[PDB]
C-alpha cells in the first residue's frame, strides 16, 4: 500500500467491524468495541460507485462487429474485413482490461489514504495526551471513559 | 485505555488483479464481465427470426421447390442461415451480386411478394414445361417458383417484348435468369434460335445478356448453368426486358417494406422457443453487465463484447487472512 | 503567534471532471477542445477551393454546357460538390469508374486543358450536328464540351482510325464515350453500320466497346444512353482509337499538374470571401487548440477531431466555496 | 484527496494569497499576512505545464478521416469504409477523454502532495516550539517575530 | 549516536521519461525496444525463401524463359520479389486476377508441378512454332514454359475439345492464355479463322473469352497482348478447354502442397546466408525485447512493431547526482 | 516524488549502500555504516517484476500488418487499406508510449513511498528516545550500540 496502513502498520482488518469500511476499536473500565466511521465510509462508496459508472460508460461507444460477406475472388478484401474487425476488437480487450488494472491499483490505494487520514485526523487531537504504539492504536495518559471515546471520533476532544 | 484506527476485514474469497499484483483477495468486487448465454435463439423483443433452416437465402429468393415454407414469410427480427444450406440453386449456376444483395438483406424486416408477369399471360411461348429433375418437388420435376423457364410453341420463338412499372410506392426486388446451355443442338431443341440475347432496361441498368454455350461438369446430373441477375426497381420506373430465347422470366417479385435493422447470421442452431433482448449465433444474453465474452456478432441492447476470460473491479478493500 | 500553510483559492467557476468525481471546481484549468467554426467556405493558405456549385465532377470534365464556369478553372485548394448537383451528365448514362477517378482527383490540385483532336479534323464525318435537347445551352440544343457526337456523312461512316501521342511532359486525362441507341432504325439514322464497336488502346489499356441497343426509360426524354470512360496516358505513351460508329469522341484532355494534396468535400454552403488554414465542409477553424469536434473531414493545419463536447483539463487545484 | 491535506485537515484555501499556489500565513504582535513559496509553487508550475504538453503531443499522431466514394454496388465496402473511419475516431475519443480524466485526478493529487510535504517541512522544523493545532496552523510556544518567521518560510529555523 | 533512512544511489546515467517530466535519471531501467536488425535475408527456422530475384510472380508461374532458376522449387519460408522485376510478361499483357492469386500464394509454401497436357499430344495443330524475339532464351525466340502457343496446321485449324480431370489429392493452380493479335491478317496468318474463341469451364468456373484485335503501341517489338488466366481445380473435378484459335494453352500445371504460412515482401536484398526466428523486409531480427521498431511486415516469432524512437521502463529509484 | 521522501527531506541517495534499493546508515562509538532493508527491498523487486511482464503481455495480443497487393484501378481500397494499418499501428504506439510514461511515474512513486514507510517504521519506534533531525536521521538521547542498531531494523526496540 502506498500509504502505508492497509496491511502496513495497521497489520490487518476487523471481521468484528461490520459496520462499514473504516473505524474505531476503543477499550476501556467500561467494555471494548468498534464503531464506523460514517463520513470517510460515505465518502469511499461515492467515489467508488462514480469510479464504476465512470468505467462503465467511457466503454459504452465501442466497436461493434457486422457481418460481411464475400465470393471466392474477394479474399484481399475478406481478409482486410477479418484484420479490420479483429483489430478493433483487440484494441477495446485491451483498453478494458488496462483500466481495469490501473483503477484496481488506485481503488486499493484509495482505501489505504481514507484509512490514513483517520489515523491522522484522531493523531492531531490526542497530541501530547496519548503514547501512540505504532499499531493503529493510541494507548491514553488519563482514563478515557465512553463520552470520552465519542469525543474523539466526534472530532471534538480536550 | 486505548482507540485504535482499523478497517473492514470479512470472509471474502473474490480476488483481483493489479499491474504489480495478481490475485489480490478484496472484502468486495464487481463482475463486470458476462459469460454465460442460454444457447438458444429466440425471438428479439417479441419477433420471430427467419430461420432458413436447410435453405440458402438464393434458395428462398428464388423459389428454390424444397423451400416451401418460405413462400411467405412474416416479418422478421434477424435472419439465421446455416454455413452449408443443402437447398440453394438446385439447377446448378451463379447468383449475380449475391453478396451485395446478401448485404441489402441486412438491412430489411419484411418483404411482400407480388406477381408481375403472370404465368398464364405467355401467348407466344411454353410456360408449363420448364421443368428439371434437378429441382425435385414431391418425386416429380418441379423449378424455381418466382421465375418461369420459357420454350419454344409450336416451332417458334418470337422476340419477346415485355414491361413492368412499378405501382407499388415501395422499392421492389425483381429476379430474372438466363440458361447457358452445353450444346448447340440443345439451343436449337429449346429455344429454336442458334445465337441469343436478353436485354434488361431501367433508368439505371443498362443490360443485355449473352449465354454461353460450353461443356462442363455435371453438378446435380446438369451440364447447363443458370446465372441470376437481380436489380432494385425505383418507384415510378418501368423495367423493359426484350429476349429471343434462354430467358427465365420474372413471374414473381418483392415488395421492400423494411424495418431496417437486422442481420444475416451463421449458425447450425435451430429455433429455442424462447423470447430475449440479445442474440447471438452461439445463444441469447440476458445480462445487466456491460461486457459479455460470449460471440462478436449480437443484436438488440448489448453488452460490449471483449475477448477477456475475466474482468473483476476492486470495490472494497484488501481482505486480511 | 502562528504560522499556517495553506493553498490558494480564487472566484473561479471552472470546472473539470474526474474518475470518481464529476465536476469539480478548480482555481485554473485549460480547455483543450476548441468548438466553435466560422460556417463559411474559405481559401486555404491563400489559394481559392474549386466550388463547383450546381455542377458534379462528371458535368465539369466532361463539358456539360451549363457548367461553361469551369471551362478553365485555376489551380485550388480543395473542391467543393454538392450532394446532388443538377448540372451532371445531361444526356442520360454512366460514367465508368467514376469513383476511381473521384479519388484520383483527390490528388491534384491543377488541370490545364488541350486539344488533343480538332473539331475541324473531320473529313468524312459531321462534327456540327452531334447536339441534343437534353444539354441545352442557352435554349438551343448543345452537347458535352470536351467531346464530339459523330454522325455518317453523305450516307456513310468509314472506319476511324485516329491516333494521339502525348508530347507533354504531364500525364493526361483522357475522356471519350460510346453511344447505347434505343433501337435498330436509330443505329441506321444516325451511323448507318448494323454492328458497331470501338476499340481503344495504349501500353497498358486493351479496349472494345460494343453498343447496345435496348429500350428504356426516358431521362430528361432521352432513351438513348451515354457511356463514358477514361484513361491516364502516360508520357511518350500513345492512344489508338479505331471505331465504325457510336463514338463520342475526344475533343481536348487535361494535362495534370498536381499538387497532390486535396480533396473532394461535399457541401450545401456557398464561397465565403475568407482566408484560412483549417476547412471543414461546414466551416473553418482558427484555433491554437489541440483538439476540435466540428467535422471528421478536414484539410490544412488542423486540430485533432473528437467526438466529444468537452475536454478540459484542471491545472490548478480544488477550489474552496 | 489521497493526500490529506487540500479539503482535508486544511479546511480550505486563501483568497487572500493571491502571490502563488501554496504558502504561509502568518499572525503575530506586529501583524499578520500571506506569502508564497516560490520554489515549490514554480516546481508545481513546471510539472502541470510540462503534463499539458506530453498531453497534447502524445495526441498528435492521431486518425485523419479521408473522404472516399463508392457506387449503388460497393455497399458492403463503403460500409467497411464507415465502419473504420468511426472506429478509429471512437478510439481517439476514448483516449481522448480517458487521459484527461485520469490526469485530472492526478494533478489535483499531485498539488494536495505539494501541501502535505510543505506542512511537514515547517513541522519537522519547528518540532517540540510549537503546538501543533491539527488545521494547518503551528501556534509558537515562544514569541516570534518577523524575522523568525522569514526563518522558517526561509528553512533555516532554531 | 545517529540511524537514518536513505534509498540507493549508483553511477547510473540511463534516462527515463514521465508525463511531468522528461530525461529523469534512474539508478535502474530496462530497456524493451529493439532497434537493431542484421539488414540481411535469412532462412526462417531453418527453412530458405524463395528470392525471385528479377523474376515476378507471374514470370515464375507462366515459365518466362529467363526465369529457369525457378522451374522446380522447393519448399519455402516466404516469398521476396523486387519493386519492379525486369522478367515479368515477357510477351506484353494482363495477368486476370493477379493480385487474388498473389493473395493466394501467400497462404502457400510449396508447389510441384505437373504435367497436365503433353506438348507431344497436339495433332491437328502446331506446338513447336509458338516462340517469339520478345521472351528470348540464349539467344533465340522461345516462350513460357508452362503453356503452349498453338498455331494452325496445313492451313487448318479444327476446334479443339480437350479435358483434364485431377487425379491428385491436392488442389491444382491451372493456367491458361488467349492472344489478342493486331490486324485481320495476323488473325488469318496464325489461326485461319476470323472469328474466335475460347471457352473454358469447371464445376464452379464459366467461361467464354473473344480476342480483340486492335492497333497498340509496342512493348518490346510487340503490338499482341496476351491475356492469362487462372483457376483452381478442386479434387475430382474436370477442366474443359474449347477453342477454335488464340489459345495459349497449358502444358504445365502447379499441385498445392501448402503450409499456409507465408509473405511476398517486396525487398532489393539479396540472400543473405544466414538463419533467423524473425524476418523484416529490411533485414533479420535476433531479440529478446517485447517490441522493434525495424519495419510493419515481419514473419516468425516476433516481437510488436511499434513506431517509437524509444521505449524504456523504470525499475529502480531517480538517480542522485 | 508525491511521498516526499526521495529528493525531498532525504537530499539525495547513498553510493555506499550497494547492497539493495532502501536501508539504514547507523553511527555511533563503536563506528558507521550501511545496511539494506532486505524485506521491502525485495518487495520492491516482486512488484516492479511483475509490472514489467504485465506490461509485456498486455501488449501480446497486437495487430500485425498483413501484405496486401492491389492493381492500378483498384486505388480506393488500396488506400483504405494504407490507413487500416496505419490507424492501428499508430493505436498500438500510443498507447505503449502512453503506459510506459505512466507507470514510469507510478514506479519513482512507489519508491517514494517506500522510503517514507521505512522512515515510519523506524519514527514509530524511537518516539521520544530520539530527536528527528528533519533530513532522514534520528539523533538519540541515549547512546545506542550496534547491537541498539540491530533492534531498530529488527523492529523490536526499547
Ligand atoms: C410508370 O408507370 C406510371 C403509372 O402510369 C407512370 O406515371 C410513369 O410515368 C411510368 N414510368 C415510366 C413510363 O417510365
Ligand atoms: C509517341 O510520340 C513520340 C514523339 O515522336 C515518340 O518518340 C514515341 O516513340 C511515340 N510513342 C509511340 C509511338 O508509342
Ligand atoms: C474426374 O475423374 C475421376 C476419375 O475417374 C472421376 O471419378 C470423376 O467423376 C471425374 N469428374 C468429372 C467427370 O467431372
Amino acid at each position: 500500500g502506498l500509504f502505508g496502513a492497509i496491511a502496513g502498520f495497521i497489520e490487518g482488518g476487523w471481521q468484528g467491524m461490520v459496520d462499514g469500511w473504516y473505524g474505531y476499536h476503543h477499550s476501556n473500565e467500561q467494555g471494548s468495541g468498534y464503531a464506523a466511521d460514517k463520513e470517510s465510509t460515505q465518502k469511499a462508496i461515492d467515489g467508488v460507485t462514480n469510479k464504476v459508472n465512470s468505467i462503465i460508460d467511457k466503454m459504452n461507444t465501442q466497436f461493434e462487429a457486422v457481418g460481411r460477406e464475400f465470393n471466392n475472388l474477394e479474399r484481399r478484401i475478406e481478409n482486410l474485413n477479418k484484420k479490420m474487425e479483429d483489430g478493433f476488437l483487440d484494441v477495446w480487450t485491451y483498453n478494458a482490461e488496462l483500466l481495469v488494472l490501473m483503477e484496481n491499483e488506485r481503488t486499493l490505494d484509495f482505501h489505504d489514504s481514507n484509512v490514513k487520514n483517520l489515523y491522522d485526523k484522531v493523531r492531531l487531537q490526542l497530541r501530547d495526551n496519548a503514547k501512540e504504539l505504532g499499531n493503529g492504536c493510541f494507548e491514553f495518559y488519563h482514563k478515557c471513559d465512553n463520552e470520552c471515546m465519542e469525543s474523539v471520533r466526534n472530532g471534538t476532544y480536550d | 485505555d486505548q482507540i485504535c484506527i482499523g478497517y473492514h476485514a470479512n470472509n471474502s474469497t473474490e480476488q483481483v488483479d493489479t499491474i504489480m499484483e495478481k490475485n489480490v483477495t478484496v472484502t468486495h468486487a464487481q463482475d463486470i464481465l458476462e459469460k454465460k448465454h442460454n444457447g438458444k435463439l429466440c425471438d428479439l423483443d417479441g419477433v420471430k427470426p427467419l430461420i432458413l433452416r436447410d435453405c440458402s437465402v438464393a434458395g428462398w429468393l428464388l423459389g428454390n421447390p424444397m423451400c416451401d415454407e418460405f413462400i411467405n414469410v412474416p416479418e422478421w427480427s434477424y435472419i439465421v442461415e446455416k454455413a452449408n444450406p443443402v437447398n440453394d440453386l438446385c439447377y446448378p449456376g451463379d447468383f449475380n451480386d449475391y453478396e451485395e444483395l446478401k448485404h441489402l438483406l441486412s438491412r430489411i424486416n419484411h418483404f411482400e411478394k407480388i406477381q408481375i408477369i403472370p404465368k398464364s399471360s405467355w401467348s407466344s411461348h411454353e410456360a408449363s414445361l420448364g421443368v428439371s429433375s434437378v429441382c425435385p418437388y414431391q418425386g416429380k420435376s418441379s423449378f424455381f417458383r418466382n421465375v418461369v423457364w420459357l420454350f419454344k410453341k409450336n416451332s417458334t420463338y418470337p422476340t419477346i417484348k415485355r414491361s413492368y412499372n412499378n405501382t407499388n410506392q415501395e422499392d421492389l426486388l425483381v429476379l430474372w435468369g438466363i440458361h447457358h446451355p452445353n450444346d448447340a443442338a440443345e439451343q436449337t431443341k429449346l429455344y429454336q434460335n442458334p445465337t441469343t440475347y436478353i436485354s434488361v432496361g431501367t433508368s439505371t441498368l443498362n443490360q443485355r445478356l449473352v449465354p454461353r454455350i460450353a461443356t462442363r461438369s455435371k453438378v446435380n446430373g446438369q451440364s447447363g448453368r443458370m446465372e441470376f441477375f437481380w436489380t432494385i426497381l425505383k418507384p415510378n420506373d418501368a423495367i423493359n426486358f426484350e429476349s429471343n430465347g434462354n430467358f427465365i422470366a420474372p413471374e414473381y417479385a418483392y415488395k421492400i417494406v423494411k424495418k431496417g435493422d437486422s442481420t444475416i447470421m451463421k449458425s447450425e442452431l435451430e429455433y429455442g422457443n424462447c423470447n430475449t433482448k440479445c442474440q447471438t449465433p452461439m445463444g441469447a444474453i440476458n445480462s445487466s453487465m456491460p461486457f459479455h465474452n460470449i460471440h462478436p456478432l449480437t443484436i438488440g441492447e448489448c453488452p460490449k463484447y471483449v475477448k477477456s476470460n475475466r474482468l473483476v473491479l476492486a470495490t472494497g478493500l484488501r481482505n486480511s487472512p
